[PDB]
């Protein structure tokens, strides 16, 4: 049915403004990845987008140089923001570098 | 003077499908008869109307897909409550 | 052991319970024998869509729920039986029409079915609709006990229906850390249109993948089931009672000041009842 999360949420690329996560692919997906991200320490307001499982990577764009960062992964059966959820979330901490 | 009703958030609204509600205090058979004299006002402006349900017993009512532009009308009609304009809903 | 969510509801006779919803798959194990689809369909989709998504038969969300409130192993009421009516399409969408002739039709079966308790499960939402408030409001006269999500949108659930509806049990959720629910950048609704909160997080019930899956679901769809289920109980022990001496019996063995207030907006806080639901000892 609804894929399950990743085991683990890989970072593999970071720019002062940009974060690459990766995750390996699963065989039939169905249906999406709903990325959640906001600054450890609610400074700002969480934001998120949807991702079919099967991309097996995600770029987080338009953040701020140097700060702590939590990125959450849900697995959903529907895109829309006020579903429900499938299995448990995955979350990764990751500080973005300076310019 | 009879209503118009509407959901707030823009996104989720059905224009063009309206639940007419009628006053609780109505014979059972008003329904049909409100349905059929807003059908034969509307056909006379040269708009075509479809009647989806007739509500008995939870409330007394109809269900028609219909142009916006003929509420005004509708809101006229003897015995109508209040329109609704149809919106939509979600698994929790 | 037992499911974390079983353990919360537990302190230290023939009644129908109605879902409004997806699909569901009637010959899982979980609920097999004890569910009825009936012929009931209204949904904003094409009737062959469900055949031709060869991704799935759209009866995740269903099953699950029906699993919540009366599955064999991981249910509420393991009793209960339950009659399915689709108003959820396989995008998860419905309309306040088709919720309406969804309503009608079960007054039309109360009318034609021999005097006994009736529990409505609306596991959904939408905006606040005055005639979606009326239908509910209708029903519960008639002595029907309904019962619906609070809502998904970290709002107050005064904004949406049926949550807006007084005479609906409005059902918020809560987690194993008694915890208010996230479900995104969203979670649980809140303020005084909320009744009480029950278990809505990780949440384990019936799949739709197999007869004998199981899977875990997280949602105020899934914290409202858990009180669909403790209805059918109290019903199954006491048939006669009113919908006001049912939700009177709810909040007083409900659990009381065990969800931290701070994850709600500091003028919700008054408003929103910290009660957790609970069965009768």
């Amino acid at each position: 049915g609804v894929s399950d999360v990743p085991r683990d949420l890989e970072v593999v690329a970071a720019t002062p403004t940009s974060l690459l996560i990766s995750w390996p692919p699963p065989s039939h997906g169905y249906g999406y990845y709903r990325i959640t991200y906001g600054e450890t320490g609610g400074n700002s307001p969480v934001q998120e987008f949807t991702v079919p499982p099967g991309k097996g990577t995600a770029t987080i764009s338009g953040l701020k140089p140097g700060v702590d960062y939590t990125i959450t992964v849900y697995a959903v059966e529907y895109p829309y923001k006020h579903s429900g959820y499938y299995h448990r979330p995955i979350s990764i901490n990751y500080r973005t570098e300076i310019d | 003077t009879a209503t118009f009703h509407r959901c707030a958030k823009d996104p989720w609204r059905l224009p063009g499908t309206y639940v007419v509600v009628l006053k609780e205090e109505t014979h059972l058979s008003q329904s049909e008869r409100t349905a059929r004299r807003l059908q034969a006002q509307a056909a006379r402006r040269g708009y075509l109307t479809k009647i989806l349900h007739v509500f008995h017993g939870l409330l007394p009512g109809f269900l028609v897909k219909m142009s916006g532009d003929l509420l005004e009308l509708a809101l006229k009609l003897p015995h109508v409550d209040y329109i609704e304009e149809d919106s939509s809903v979600f698994a929790q | 052991s037992i499911p974390w969510n079983l353990e919360r509801i537990t302190p230290p006779s023939l009644v129908e319970v109605y879902l409004l919803d997806t699909s569901i798959q009637s010959d899982h194990r979980e609920i097999e024998g004890r569910v009825m689809v009936t012929d009931f369909e209204n949904v904003p989709e094409e009737d062959g869509t469900r055949f031709h998504r060869q991704a799935s038969k759209c009866d995740s969300h269903g099953t699950h729920l029906a699993g919540v409130v009366s599955g064999r192993d991981a249910g509420v009421a393991k009793g209960a039986s339950m009659r399915s009516l689709r108003v959820l399409n396989c995008q998860g969408k419905g309309t306040v029409s088709g919720t309406l002739i969804g309503l009608e039709f079960i007054r039309k079966s109360q009318l034609v079915q021999p005097v006994g308790p009736l529990v409505v499960l609306l596991p959904l939402a939408g905006g606040y609709s005055r005639v979606l408030n009326a239908a509910c409001q209708r029903l519960a006269r008639a002595g029907v006990v309904l019962v619906t999500a609070a809502g998904n949108f970290r709002d107050d659930a005064c904004l949406y229906s049926p949550a807006s509806a007084p005479e609906v049990i409005t059902v918020g959720a809560t987690n194993a850390q008694d915890q208010p629910v996230t479900l995104g950048t969203l979670g649980t609704n809140f303020g005084r249109c909320v009744d009480l909160f029950a278990p809505g997080e990780d949440i384990i019930g019936a799949s739709s993948d197999c007869s004998t899956c199981f899977v875990s679901q997280s949602g105020t769809s899934q914290a409202a089931a858990h009180v669909a289920g403790i209805a059918a109980m109290m019903l199954s022990a006491e048939p006669e009672l009113t919908l006001a001496e049912l939700r009177q019996r709810l909040i007083h063995f409900s659990a009381k000041d065990v969800i931290n207030e701070a994850w709600f907006p500091e003028d919700q806080r008054v408003l929103t009842p910290n009660l957790v639901a609970a069965l009768p000892p």
